[PDB]
């Protein structure tokens, strides 16, 4: 039995025609205190997978070490470690999913919501979710925390079902993700302006973007708003 | 309090009520009459929370007797039961509700028919051929379902009632010290002394 | 649930209802509340369903291992005690069980053991277990005799379940009858309460309160 | 305090014919008032002509199916590739479920297939292992909506022969695969209308002697 | 519930879904959440259904009496003041979450009220269980100087977001447009994107299927 | 909330963020927490939105009725009416109010009223959840008899930090200037204050 | 101790072609114990029919209350109350007891005598009006009734066909609920004749 | 379970134990023997938590019988009572304690004296002339204080015991369905069939 | 507690107050919250006195055994051992530890370890109950590559404010300077820092 202390907020993601995009802000909250601002919550595994983590940061750092150790262990006695027998997104996910469910079954969970985004060896897009309860699910768009409530509605307007994936380009997809991050900054009280974004493409590979900022924000209309009803001046 | 039964037959209503008053680990009394005569042809048995039962029974009794004097007329069992139900229906949303369950056995002189009404503390009224309150029903109802006929005589009703008391005495955990039986018919109310 | 079992001249009658509820919701009308432990032993369901099922199936495995090792039929006493000692180990853990272990051997004759998740083990002539046990008891007690016929005993058990099926909201569906003899149990069919009620009402004259 | 259970919603439905059996289930996955996935299957082919679904808490549901699938695999290794009969699978699942009697799998389980006489078979389980073979069973969030409809349309309950004074019942008969699928589709569209956790899509797995076939139908997405 | 309000050039528009729930069950598939306080002051309500209706009617009744007493068309701030003071008095026990909008001699207005009696002002607002799905759309697509047709589009799009993504919202979209110098136009079922598909089968029973015990004519006359 | 009021040479300035929260969800990102109870008597609102709103309305009613009979009320009088409501209804209220006003005799004045309903007259006052993070900063940087431009910078820099650290605070920084000249509303957007 | 499921019971209403149907079970119990198999839950005031599920003491009390109110209505208005008007009276009456409510699930059914239009409506315990073209359900087997009605129902059914549909909806819903059943009654209502039929159902 | 009594007289120990087995609102059995013979001249009656009682009684019985076979010798009542007390004394600090109260009536053949031991579930042993467990004591003890003499015969002891059962049947709330009476003396253990 | 550690040009400086409380009673007004786990690796302790003490002792034991086998440990290594204890025993600990050390390769380094057991490497770190009041101040006033005298003034002024506002903090301001030159202990009394 736990309670989360230092926490990370929404992780959002979606599929597009050639790959997957995933994003998460760089904040480590300590309750209402916005304590840490340099926290990277997207962690690449190889050149074909990105694990996005929300929830408890101490448990996130534990999961980082496990993934780091998984790459080391896979390389042992493996001449094809950088080829056919490299770590797939599906392998990395199933490993984490196993751990998350085992920990919940011992009444001592890793207090996280995790999204594993990547591209398989045959070119297929991989995007699947897992959390502290061991619950797993996949969808064209996936998001955690507030992202589930606010991002998914926006991302589902682009890709509403399977057949919309080939029709969606990387430009259109990234635009939707960056827009979703702005909306979350408007509305999530435990979000920051600074964030990271990762694109895993079947052709161009892994593109990791750091130190992005929410921009083109609408605040100007605030000056006209006066009082809460009957106030004029 | 605990066991109160009622059986409506062809020409009468029969009420059986347990004699025990227990308070604690002690049976304080074994000859308690858990009933009041509301009018010459209407009888009400009662069971529930201590104090509340008699207080309620006597309060109803006073009201019906007041009506009788004012109008020089006896209210029908249906009318009395409706009055009693409304009083309990008020009670349930009071600061401190009466926790009393009742059976009203009466003979309607205008219809020349016996009538049995079962009313719980919430104010839930039902007319029945046979009725019971508390755990008693869990034994008696199925027994009456089997053996009861609508055209029975008073003597047949008493034998049917003996069958119920025997079953209760066999399977009930608590000693309720037998029952006082009373019959309501065209000639009014009378008590069976040897049961 | 309503289950009963009683000893008489012709052996044992076992009768059960068929309903299973989860709160007010009727989950099943076709449940089997008699377990066929082996061709000579029967057990009844009341309380936990999986438990009764799981552990009386297990009991049958223990009874089979007994007669393999001892080259002799297991006694009703021994079989019932294997179950009661087992549930006693689990006492506190939350097992829910109320069962009649019924059988007929040479040394014992017809025998019924009430076994409980509290660890209670009682030998007896008549037992009724379930939410509608009190209704069944009323019919049994007023009509039971040791010198009943197999035909009349079967009916009494059937009629007693019907009584409970009617009044008890958590009992009904159908009635399963069994008759246990020394050469084994004999199944006496599934009887839908919907059809049985009207049949009994007319032929017996009972249930005059109900309009048909 | 940490709560190890959750509710992933959804609903499932199994019907048995004369020489076939269907096991249907909606493809929606939810937590609270959010949709997790519009297409997340929970009806699985487990081999040996056995289809299975464990609806309720998905994590427990996936764990159970995974374990049973593995049970089938080891049955082949240990018993000379013998086919696991539907009745044997049912008993095995009871031991899987009851194995966690005091920390249960929060799932209503249903399996479907053909018995050893080639006739359609549906078995249904409670969370802790009690099971029973039936012609008909709905499970999950909308079970209470669908099940009484099945009683009426599959088992012809409360239906009497016209003009017989309610004395002769409507006779029981097997339904065609075409007739069964109609009832499944109407059951789920009706459940989708009145239950918020039911919708998005319907996936049916049909089991005949020839194998396991699939059919998919859209459901309302609101 | 999902409800929204959007300001535009010469007025204000409000919209709402048409789902009503008791637990996970859809009680009403086409209820009316848009409420008339006065001819040109309309209210969208979320929360306890009876409370949003009762409180909107009471204030509406008093607004009419006030309008007759003062010989003036009612103002939105009067309805706002009367609603919040009523809701505050009951310390949140009257669970009404309202979006109040309308036009009056002062101009066009848009407010929100919470159950405990707090009010907000804005150009775009959303309340209810699907307010986050709606607000996501509003935050993405809203701009200053919207036209009438643009505001209706934005509003209904925000409601649709709730309909599809929120399980507490569904069915249809109701709209009410309140423009300055014009009559308010109430657009009941402005969109109906959740029409039930044709059923696979007719369940019309053969006459005489139901068994009957008694028949009798009921007297409704004097 | 993060709110504050600061007296200076020409009068007094009130300052506030614009974030309203229901849990971690921001119900309103452009809230106006600075409210008028009289021509040149204003207040900052923190705590329960419904409570502070109901109180402010009652005070505005009292001061309007005061003005009708006895002319312009003092800032102290306004604070006294606030106190009276907050103290007598302390069991049913969650309101932390800062009262600020401009007399011509008394110049700028600031009264803070915490949860209990006590009154405290101060040179400057800070309040709300985000104020905890700027006690150190404000104490080191406040000076008496500052200019308008200095006081605006003091509030802007202070609330900027309060906003930066407090998740319950954010949006725009509204301000209201109270001097003999009149009433002036100021607004400051994220793109400006965040990079201070 | 949940007031709405102590006694048990159900009510369902449907519309047809120039007709309406309202039906109810006959059970009254005290949790597991079945007490009465004659407890009707449908009442009428003139041509306006009202069904009420829930706590039985409140069912009885409200019937008595609406008889009281409709009788005064008729004396003052010099005409029978209509279904649309009566629906509003029920809603008002229930909301009057907002913070101490009657634990009931009422259902109004009837044909407007002026316009001839079939009308049905439902309420929650607190007064919220649920109007419907097709059907209203209420009681301890409301989930079951929702599932039966949503599949079995079709528009513009003739009185004789509508009877079969509503009856099968109630019977099969009741049989999957422990606290409902023990007999049933169906009212078929036309413009100027009303037929009442008691159904044969399983008595467990 | 419920009523267990014990009386030590001049030449014997008499144990009376109620026959009822109640489960809920149902008396499941009315002929239950709440006792086990530990050895030819030692008898133990028991009352308490369901299941635990018999399980404990039989476990003790097995141990004493094992001792008898091993040593070809009967343990004294004092020795048996000390063994039983220690088992209950261990039990009380276990994960799940036996909730069983016992009376041990025995005849010491070496001393030629009857002996009665009362032991509660905590392991609280006392030798007494007359003993009881549960609510029974609240009626019987004062009655025996008055009527008991140490030099009484077995027949006088049975009459004294009848006096107790009559008082319990009069004042106890629950129907315990009479008692099975057993006598322990120099000639061993025998049951009184007509009580 | 109020504690902090700040990196600068020549290395790193740790700082702390001296107040230990059991409720509102000050059990020790001259506490030493800066503790040595290695020659030039020190830590600031906040939270439970018994927990942080037990942890620090175990770490000192681990680093002593590390030194015996593998020579001088890195500051990161020391922080890793602290984390390992704090994370794995998170259910039974209340410890907020700041680890600070001086390598010759890595110069000054600061790692903060909050309640959960997470690790965060920072230019400077603040912690303890009194740190809440100086987030605003410290953020505005911190600069990288400060001098020794500037860093001492930064810590002194910061903790002075933390002490001023936090009742749970007070007494003397202890400091420990970690550079290539060696280890230097500094102390500052109320009469000096209070009137800053
Ligand atoms: C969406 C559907 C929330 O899910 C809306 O808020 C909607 C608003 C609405 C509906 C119809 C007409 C106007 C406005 N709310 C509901 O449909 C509401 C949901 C709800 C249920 C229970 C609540 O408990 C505090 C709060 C909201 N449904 C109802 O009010 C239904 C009709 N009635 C009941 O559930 C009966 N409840 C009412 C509250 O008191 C206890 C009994
Ligand atoms: C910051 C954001 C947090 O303290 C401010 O104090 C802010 C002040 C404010 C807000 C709007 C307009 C003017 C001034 N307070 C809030 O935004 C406030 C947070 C709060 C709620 C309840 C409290 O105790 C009763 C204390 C603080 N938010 C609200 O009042 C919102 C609109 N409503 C709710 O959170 C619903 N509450 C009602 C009270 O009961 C709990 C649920
Ligand atoms: C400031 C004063 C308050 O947070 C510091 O964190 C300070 C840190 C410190 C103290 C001494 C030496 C080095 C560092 N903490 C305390 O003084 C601490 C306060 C505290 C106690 C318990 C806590 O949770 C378990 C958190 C903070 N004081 C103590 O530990 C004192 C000596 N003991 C007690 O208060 C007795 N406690 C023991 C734990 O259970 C509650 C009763
Ligand atoms: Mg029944
Ligand atoms: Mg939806
Ligand atoms: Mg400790
Ligand atoms: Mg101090």
């Amino acid at each position: 039995t736990q309670q989360p202390i230092v926490t990370g907020t929404s992780v959002i993601s979606m599929k597009y025609d050639n790959g997957v995009i995933i994003a998460a802000d760089n904040l480590g909250s300590y309750g209402s205190l916005l304590r840490f601002n340099g926290v990277e919550r997207l962690i690449p595994v190889g050149d074909n997978t990105v694990v996005g983590i929300s929830g408890d940061i101490s448990d996130m750092q534990h999961i980082e070490r496990l993934l780091k150790d998984l790459v080391t262990e896979n390389a042992y006695d493996n001449p094809l470690a950088d080829a056919e027998e490299a770590l797939e997104p599906s392998y990395i996910f199933e490993y984490l999913a196993t751990v998350m469910y085992q920990r919940r079954s011992k009444m001592n969970p890793l207090w996280n919501a995790i999204i594993v985004a990547g591209v398989q060896s045959n070119g297929d897009q991989f995007l699947r979710y897992v959390n502290l309860l061991g619950v797993t699910y996949s969808s064209p768009t996936l998001a955690t925390g507030f992202g589930a409530h606010m991002a998914n509605p926006l991302l589902r307007k682009v890709v509403d079902r399977e057949s919309d994936i080939p029709k969606t380009t990387v430009q259109v997809a990234e635009e939707a993700i960056v827009n979703a991050m702005r909306v979350l900054y408007y509305r999530d009280a435990r979000s920051s302006r600074n964030f990271s974004l990762a694109i895993i493409d079947k052709n161009t590979g892994l593109t990791f973007k750091k130190n992005l900022q929410v921009e083109n924000m609408k605040w100007d209309f605030a000056k006209d708003i006066k009082g809460y009803g009957t106030q004029k001046i | 309090m605990d066991i109160i039964l009622g059986i409506r037959v062809q020409d009468s209503v029969i009420l059986a009520s347990s004699k025990a008053v227990t308070r604690g680990i002690s049976v304080l009394k074994d000859s308690d009459d858990k009933t009041r005569q509301l009018s010459p042809h209407t009888l009400m048995s009662f069971a529930g929370e201590a104090g509340d039962t008699v207080q309620f029974a006597e309060y109803i009794q006073a009201n019906i007797q007041l009506y009788s004097i004012r109008e020089d007329y006896e209210l029908s069992p249906q009318a009395v039961s409706s009055f009693v139900r409304q009083e309990l229906a008020k009670s349930i949303r009071s600061r401190r509700p009466y926790q009393v369950n009742v059976l009203i056995g009466g003979y309607d002189k205008k219809k020349n028919k016996p009538e049995l009404y079962q009313i719980d503390y919430l104010g839930t009224k039902v007319e029945l051929p046979y009725g019971a309150h508390g755990y008693s029903g869990f034994y008696t109802f199925s027994l009456l379902d089997h053996h009861y006929r609508p055209d029975m005589t008073t003597e047949e009703g008493l034998d049917l009632l003996k069958l119920c008391v025997q079953e209760l005495e066999k399977r009930m955990p608590m000693d309720f010290k037998g029952v006082i039986v009373k019959i309501v018919d065209k000639d009014g109310i009378r008590q069976v002394d040897d049961f | 649930t309503t289950t009963l079992a009683f000893r008489f001249q012709g052996g044992i009658i076992v009768a059960v209802d068929s309903r299973a509820t989860a709160g007010n919701w009727v989950a099943s009308q076709t449940v089997k509340k008699v377990i066929e432990i082996n061709p000579f032993l029967l057990g009844t369901m009341a309380g936990g369903a999986a438990d009764f099922q799981f552990w009386e199936t297990w009991l049958g495995s223990q009874c089979r291992l007994h007669e393999l090792r001892e080259k002799e039929r297991i006694s009703v006493a021994a079989a019932s005690k294997i179950l009661s000692n087992l549930v006693y180990q689990y006492k506190g853990a939350g097992l829910s069980m109320g069962t009649m272990i019924c059988g007929y051997t040479r040394k014992e004759g017809p025998t019924i053991y009430y076994v409980d998740s509290d660890g209670t083990r009682l030998k007896g002539d008549i037992f009724c277990v379930g939410s509608g046990q009190t209704f069944a008891y009323g019919v049994l007690d007023s009509n039971y005799k040791w010198d009943l016929s197999v035909e009349d005993a079967l009916y009494l058990g059937k009629r007693s379940i019907l009584a409970a099926a009617h009044r008890d909201a958590y009992s009904g569906g159908s009635v399963n009858l069994y008759h246990v003899t020394e050469d084994g149990w004999i199944y006496h069919g599934n009887h839908d309460v919907g059809e049985l009620f009207w049949k009994v009402k007319e032929e017996e004259g009972s249930f005059n309160n109900v309009i048909g | 305090q940490f709560n190890p259970y959750g509710d992933n919603g959804g609903t499932i439905l199994g019907i048995a014919g004369e020489d076939f059996a269907v096991l249907a289930g909606d493809t929606r996955n939810i937590t609270d008032y959010s949709i997790n996935s519009r297409y997340e299957p929970k009806v699985f082919d487990c081999g040996d002509n056995i289809v299975m679904s464990a609806n309720g808490f998905a994590a427990d549901g996936d764990a159970l199916v995974k374990r049973f699938k593995n049970s089938v695999k080891w049955y082949h290794f240990d018993h000379n590739d013998k086919k696991l009969s539907i009745n044997s699978a049912a008993r095995n699942i009871q031991h899987l479920l009851y194995g966690k009697r005091f920390f249960p799998y929060y799932v209503h389980t249903i399996i479907a297939g053909l018995d050893e006489d080639g006739k359609g078979a549906v078995y249904s389980f409670d969370p802790v292992g009690s099971y029973e073979r039936e012609q008909c069973r709905a499970g999950g969030a909308a079970a209470s909506l669908i099940m009484p409809f099945l009683d009426n349309q599959v088992n012809f309950k409360n239906q009497y022969e016209p003009g017989t004074n309610g004395k002769v019942k409507k006779p029981l008969k097997y339904l065609s695969v075409e007739e069964v699928i109609k009832l499944v589709r109407d059951s789920f569209t009706s459940a989708t209308e009145r239950h918020i956790q039911v919708g998005d899509g319907l996936e049916i797995l049909i089991v005949t002697k020839d194998g396991v076939r699939k059919e998919f139908y859209e459901l309302k997405r609101d | 519930t999902t409800i929204v309000g959007v300001k535009f050039n010469n007025g204000v528009v409000i919209a709402a879904d048409t789902r009503s729930t008791q637990g996970p069950i859809v009680a009403d598939k086409n209820c009316a959440k848009l409420h008339r306080i006065s001819p040109k002051i309309w209210c969208a309500g979320a929360g306890t259904a009876a409370d949003t209706e009762a409180v909107t009617q009471l204030i509406g009744s008093n607004i009419e009496l006030h309008s007759l007493y003062t010989s003036r068309e009612p103002r939105v701030v009067s309805a706002l003041q009367m609603l919040k003071q009523h809701l505050f008095k009951y310390q949140g026990h009257i669970g009404a979450y309202l979006i109040v909008a309308g036009v009056d001699p002062t101009g066009s207005h848009l407010f929100s009220i919470h159950a405990h009696g707090s009010t907000d002002v804005g150009y775009y607002l959303s309340l209810g269980s699907g307010s986050l799905a709606a607000m996501a759309v509003l935050e993405s697509h809203w701009k200053q100087d919207l036209t009438k047709e643009e505001a209706i589009k934005l509003a209904s799009d925000a409601i649709q977001a709730g309909i599809w993504n929120d399980l507490g919202s569904g069915s249809n979209v109701d709209v009410c447009v309140m423009e300055i110098g014009k009559d308010a136009e109430y657009l009941r079922n402005y969109l109906t994107p959740n029409v039930r598909e044709e059923k696979q089968k007719s369940y019309k029973f053969p006459r005489g299927t139901t068994a009957v015990l008694k028949e009798s004519i009921v007297n409704i006359c004097d | 909330t993060s709110i504050m009021a600061v007296t200076f040479k020409d009068g007094v300035i009130l300052g506030a963020d614009s974030r309203t929260t229901t849990g971690a969800y921001i119900a309103n990102r452009v809230t106006d927490k600075l409210t008028r109870v009289h021509d040149k008597i204003w207040c900052c609102r923190s705590g329960s939105a419904a409570d502070t709103q109901a109180i402010a309305d009652i005070v505005q009613y009292h001061l309007e009725l005061y003005t009708s009979q006895y002319g312009t009320p003092s800032t102290e009088t306004a604070a006294s009416v606030f106190k009276e409501l907050c103290y007598e209804n302390k069991d049913n209220l969650t309101a932390g109010i800062i009262v600020a006003g401009y007399d011509d005799k008394n110049k700028g004045e600031v009264y803070t009223i915490p949860l209990g309903g006590s009154v405290h007259k101060l040179p400057y006052a800070i309040a709300g959840s985000g104020s905890t993070f700027i006690y150190g900063y404000c104490d080191k940087n406040f000076r008496e008899n500052m200019s308008k431009e200095e006081t605006v910078d003091f509030i802007k820099h202070s609330l900027s930090q309060a906003i930066k650290w407090d998740g319950s605070s954010g949006g725009v920084i509204r301000m209201v200037v109270l001097t003999a000249a009149g009433v002036e509303r100021l607004i400051f957007y994220p793109d400006e204050y965040e990079q201070l | 101790s949940d007031p709405s499921s102590i006694n048990g019971g159900i009510v369902v209403a449907m519309t047809g072609k120039d007709c309406v149907a309202i039906a109810c079970d006959l059970r009254l119990g005290s949790q597991s114990l079945g007490v009465s198999n004659k407890f009707e839950k449908i009442f009428h005031y003139g041509h306006v029919f009202l069904g009420i599920t829930g706590l039985a003491t409140d069912v009885t009390t409200l019937n008595e209350m609406f008889r009281y109110k409709t009788n005064l209505y008729k004396l003052k208005e010099e005409r029978a109350i209509e279904p649309e008007t009566f629906t509003q009276l029920v809603s008002s009456s229930l909301y009057e007891r907002r913070f101490g409510p009657y634990f009931v699930g009422p259902v109004v059914a009837g044909i407007n005598s002026k316009s001839g239009k079939p009308f049905i409506a439902g309420f929650d315990l607190i007064g919220c009006i649920d109007e419907a073209k097709d059907f209203i359900v209420s009681g301890t087997a409301s989930d079951q009734l929702f599932g039966m009605c949503e599949s079995l129902y079709e528009p513009n059914l003739e009185p004789e066909d509508l009877f079969e549909t509503i009856s099968q909806a109630l019977l099969n819903a009741a049989d999957r609920d422990a606290l409902s059943g023990w007999g049933a009654v169906v009212y078929i209502i036309k413009k100027d004749e009303v037929v009442k039929r008691y159904l044969k159902m399983r008595q467990d």
